[PDB]
RNA sequence: UUUUUUUUUUUUUUUUUUUUUUUUUUCUCCUCUUUUUUUUUUUU
């Protein structure tokens, strides 16, 4: 079933000590997609907050459009938003705790069309870094 | 030396009793041996007696520099030790597989429960902070060493009183009980251990077993659980194979028993504080039973210090003065000189060549 | 009117030891509104 992979990290402590901590990662076959046109209900069963298809389109910030422009994406006229967990992780590890707390309230709310997606826990959307890179380009 | 061996009549006797659910010293299954606390004169010193076991607890603090990292807390040593007098077998370096499990039980309980407030034991950060260091000794072994050691550590920590300091601007100062009054500590909760013994493959249990009952038992279960309703450690050991309803029954038992024990401890500490505040006499001395043959009291006594001058004078006067043969030092060459019968020649030379 | 024979509970005990609480992370962070700042005085 699951597929193990690794993630190295370079943590810098307050005393100036960095370390190559290594950690884990477990992929899965079926990440729920919380959509009303998922062509197989059972495999995930969509047990959460679920959109209703009326919109013309769907807009997904890549990472920055929710990092700073978040204050826009609250108007209850905006419809059809889905958040990729990698953007959430970027903003959490880059914008402290306040913006992230507003974002998580946004998500945990039955007034808007916000869901969250496990980009990084899905078996063919994950991609490993390569020779010569950066967080922006990989992102 | 070793301990007297165990016969095959005592095992039979304890097991027919245990099957019949009656013990030697009369106490039923879910009972403790009654307790008796006694306080020293300087703070953080007590003597607890559970049944016929004794433990001496004594807390003491001291000021050091706080390592590297964790710059805003203090450290808390512990060192259990087993005194040769507790029992014949205990020997300074031949019982190294009980000391470890005991120190561990004590440290995991006291330090992981987070009842002492080691937050507010700093003076500066990066600089001198108080380093407390608890110390317990076992005096008399009669079974259930860890319940008594835990109650002793609790009382000793809840009776200490630190020194106290003034800090303002960037300047230190250290007071004394006459310059400033010693200060108590802050104790969130009171984690108190309980032990259970299992007999003939878990079919029976007995609360608070002593040392003979300890040699006819399979394994031990200890359950440390602070006041309110919060468990803090458990450690099955020995030779036991346990069920799942039984752990819950044990947890109930430890809850009840720790309730009662905390009643007793609180009452004793309050009474002791009342005595210390009334203005009466306290201490190890005014604890000796007087209705008993092996205690005696005597107020002070000048013995007669009227004669010592005369005796000393006559002794000094009545003995032979130093004699007067003075010796001479001989000089060989700067660096070496000799005194005594001396040597014949100036120095040896070509003695064998 | 039915003789004779077919062993049994392992041998051993007179071995030295010079340590010591712990142990190993989590980031930057918008403090709202009459003011200069009042002040002697006396009854504790």
């Amino acid at each position: 079933m699951l597929q193990k992979r690794e993630k190295v990290l370079l943590l810098r402590t307050f005393q100036g000590r960095t370390l190559r901590i290594v950690r884990e990662h477990y992929l899965r076959p079926c990440v729920p997609c919380h959509s009303p046109l998922c062509p197989q209900p059972a495999a995930c069963s969509h047990d959460g907050k679920l959109l209703s298809s009326d919109v013309t389109h769907y807009v997904i910030p890549d990472w920055k459009v929710v990092q700073d422009y978040l204050e826009i994406l609250e108007f209850p006229e905006l419809k059809g938003i889905i958040f990729m967990q990698t953007a959430c992780q970027a903003v959490q590890h880059q914008r402290g705790r306040r913006q992230y707390n507003k974002l998580r309230n946004l998500l945990k709310d039955a007034r808007h069309d916000c869901i969250l997606f496990a980009n990084e826990f899905q078996q063919c959307c994950y991609l490993p870094r390569e020779r010569g890179e950066s967080m922006e380009k990989w992102q | 030396m070793k301990e007297t061996p165990l016969s095959n009549c005592e095992r039979r006797f304890l097991l027919r009793a245990i099957e019949e659910k009656k013990r030697l010293d009369g106490r039923q299954t879910y009972d403790y041996r009654n307790i008796r606390i006694s306080f020293g004169t300087d703070y953080g010193c007590c003597i607890v007696e559970l049944g016929k076991t004794r433990v001496l607890g004594q807390v003491s603090c001291e000021l050091v520099s706080p390592k590297l990292n964790r710059a805003t807390e203090g450290i808390l040593f512990f060192n259990l030790e087993l005194s040769q007098m507790a029992a014949p077998a205990f020997e300074p370096g031949r019982q190294s597989d009980l000391l470890v499990k005991l120190n561990r039980l004590m440290e995991r309980c006291l330090r992981n429960s987070k009842c002492i407030d080691t937050e507010s034991l700093c003076v500066v950060a990066g600089e001198k902070v108080w380093q407390i260091r608890v110390d317990l000794h076992l005096l008399n072994h009669d079974g259930n060493i860890i319940d008594a050691a835990s109650i002793a550590a609790i009382v000793a920590l809840c009776h200490f009183r630190r020194p106290d300091v003034s800090v303002q601007g960037d300047e230190v100062t250290l007071y004394t009980p006459e310059e400033r009054d010693p200060v108590p500590l802050s104790i969130h909760h009171m984690p108190i251990c309980v032990s259970f013994a299992f007999f003939q493959q878990g079919t029976y249990l007995l609360v608070d077993p002593n040392e003979r009952e300890e040699r006819v038992m399979d394994g031990l279960l200890v359950i440390a659980m602070n006041k309110h309703r919060e468990i803090c450690t458990i450690q099955s050991s020995g030779g036991i194979m346990l069920l799942k309803d039984q752990v819950l029954r044990c947890s109930k038992i430890a809850g009840v028993k720790v309730a009662e024990i905390t009643e007793l401890i609180l009452k004793a500490l309050e009474n002791d504080q009342k005595v210390r505040k009334e203005g009466g006499k306290f201490g190890f001395a005014e604890s000796i039973a007087n209705q008993r043959i092996t205690a005696f009291k005597m107020e002070k006594a000048p013995i007669d210090t009227s004669d010592v001058e005369e005796k000393a004078e006559e002794i000094i006067a009545e003995a032979e003065p130093p004699s007067e043969v003075v010796s001479t030092p001989v000089l060989w060459t700067p660096g070496t000189a000799q005194i005594g019968e001396g040597v014949e020649n100036s120095w040896g030379d070509l003695e064998d060549s």
